């Protein structure tokens, strides 16, 4: 029929088939189109908003990881068809985010009413950046790296007066920030302290007789530890 | 025979998450 | 000359770049244009082809599977079910594109310069597959058609095979294994099905007991698979 | 200083020739005299003392299962019944005699010395396994024995794994596995089994939603093997 | 169910 | 009860079920006692010997190929150069227990009760390739006479299946075939192994019963499959 004469619901509708169907490109155009809408999306809709893109862009960023591994591992010829591929897959990335982008300036952030809606459009705005920024060269990766930090040092602040440190999203905003700092801003040092602060006010405010009660909260500590280990060893 | 499969052997990349807040 | 213009070992090598990043469908369309070139596929450029399209095409097998069981689900609003229908439908659509695209290919290049029988075996087998395929989704006097040309291409195969091939030669047993699917899955003859996979596996095993198995591990685990449907089905 | 004279990094080394050889025997018995050497056993030597009895018991499970379908196919031929029979009873006798093994070097080594909840999941699971396996060949009141000791381990690991880990484990994941296949095989319990097998997948897909999965290989592989025997008990 | 897409031979004879 | 009470249709219903039970060890040793009673095995027993035998010594020998391959690829490391090489021997002492075991079976009962000459040729055969597996593990001091006992019986059988057998015969082609491997593989001499399937192949094509065609057609595919390796 066309989405510019569907309903939102009938766009979720579709959404939520593409997801069982496992074909995110079509989920995420249905989102997309419900975000266009313009109208503050629903937590299940920011939901399916937020895996669809994650399946989409995840794809690219995983194939970009497998064939820059490869460019190194090489031959004149298959080096410059990997360098090649490689950008073909860079053009596509990009053209992701931006999309992801320009809905979170648009339509995203200035509807988001409710803090914690704020910090997560943050926090996603700062990891749409840094997926740029792991693949920007020279030039335009300043302004994503600079552009990524802004978004979560804002999500930073407004999660430390708002919300428990409990909080999945304050936990799962300190986790990324970390990994920015470690990998894209290649501070160690920065990334482990974020880290190891998130973990430690959390398991000071846990209740540890009732951890089946906050496992969305345990999840992400356990990530937390995780990147804190494999990046001291 | 009811056929069932069983947990066959099974024999390191910094983590990222996404909230999915229900 | 045209909009192609890399040459075969430049298609080859995207074709395995594409493949390492799990990017099936640049997989497919660089092995169509070997293909289309109309040269004789050498065996790795036939499992690129052929390991690209099953991917392909597999994905849509899939999707239009879970699509289909959620459209016989919604017994009460007529909405979830009309969308589900139309969704299943563009899946379709994709899917009998993708087989249209890889039995052009066979008709037009793999069968016609196939002279060893172990390459007619193969691609003819392909074509017993790809008719399958258009089976599952297929209704009315269209899977008659696709009905009736997967198993003229898999009665071929077979007649081939059981006459130049061994009993351990891994096309053809994979062949045997694909024809019971079709038995089973297709013709819903069960009988049919579990006696071709027997045969085929007590076959293999009779010549294989007095061979050195060491290099014929291509054939067991066909045969395990043969094992495997026949626990399955009995 | 005694019989066994060479030390740990020796034995493992083993172990793992023994594997590559399929030489399971021999890894069982080099991972056994590594685990009676007091050590708690690494990731690694965990892995292959698992790997090395899951081959050796399963051997014997497999041509158990096949002389027992042997002996129930043959009504009229008299003394071939009775062969299959004293044949059964030789390869049960083997087989009790592995568990038993398996169960005292839990009791004796592992269980005890585990002192973090993953690795107390992981020998509790691995003793439910092994009274499973020695209650598919017991009878009377020593079933009724196996079967209680294979459950109560079965579910002390369950409940340990639902408080200290995240439905993503691939340890708690393949307990929740096994346990379903223990209430679908032994306890006859096909909606138990599958009301586990649906929740485990259920909320390892949701949690898997917010993770990169590809550092899951593990668990993903274990969530298809959940959907598969829901597919084949459904 | 499934579908799907050396060393010098020496030799036992089994008569039957 | 015991081998050693127990009658040969007992011993052959036990190799049986052992088989189907992937428990070749027990074949193998059922079919021993069969042979040890001292009856000229029928065609049913010797298969069920040669089958047993086959994949007890063949699961030694894919063993030993494997470890071989592994000590190659770590000679830089002592410790674990050992442990290769002890693991090694005693695959190999297991090899040679099994293959003496079947050499003393064709030495004291196969050989000497075979009455009609295609079972002649078929356990000297079977020497012949017994000998040929320990050749492939001999030590350097072994090692030559190990060889000349496989080549012995080899020549023996080929000297008898020439005069008594059809070119066509599959025990013929399979001898020659088996026979051109030694030659290729033990003792290195590819020209005369070449020579050996080649003539075997084209004597029996001259002379090509449908099911007689269809046994001798499979081994002649095999040695036209070895030329094709050796002549590459």
């Amino acid at each position: 029929m066309g989405s510019m004469t569907m309903d939102k619901s009938e766009l979720v509708q579709k959404a939520k088939l593409a997801e069982q169907a496992e074909r995110y490109d079509d989920m995420a155009a249905a989102m997309k189109a419900v975000t266009e809408q313009g109208h503050e999306l629903s937590n299940e809709e920011r939901n399916l908003l937020s895996v669809a893109y994650k399946n989409v862009v995840g794809a690219r960023r995983s194939s970009w990881r497998v064939i820059s591994s490869i460019e190194q591992k090489t031959n004149e010829k298959k080096q410059q068809m990997g360098k090649e591929y490689r950008e073909k897959i860079e053009a596509e990335l990009q053209d992701i985010c931006n999309d992801v982008l320009e809905l979170l300036d648009k339509y995203l952030i200035p509807n988001a009413t409710q803090p914690e809606s704020k910090v997560f459009y943050l926090k996603m705005k700062g990891d749409y950046f840094r997926y740029l920024s792991e693949v920007a060269s020279g030039d335009n990766k300043q302004t994503t790296v600079s552009n990524s930090q802004q978004a979560y040092q804002e999500a930073f602040e407004i999660s430390k007066k708002e919300m428990q440190p409990t909080h999945p999203i304050r936990l799962g905003l300190a986790l990324n920030f970390s990994v920015f700092y470690y990998e894209i801003l290649n501070s160690p040092e920065k990334a482990c302290s974020l880290a190891k602060t998130a973990f430690d006010e959390a398991i000071a405010e846990l209740d540890t007789l009732n951890e089946e009660s906050y496992k969305d909260s345990t999840l992400i500590m356990q990530l937390l530890r995780d990147n804190l280990t494999l990046w001291t060893s | 025979i009811l056929p069932r499969i069983s947990v066959i052997s099974t024999g390191r990349r910094r983590q990222s998450v996404l909230n999915l807040m229900t």
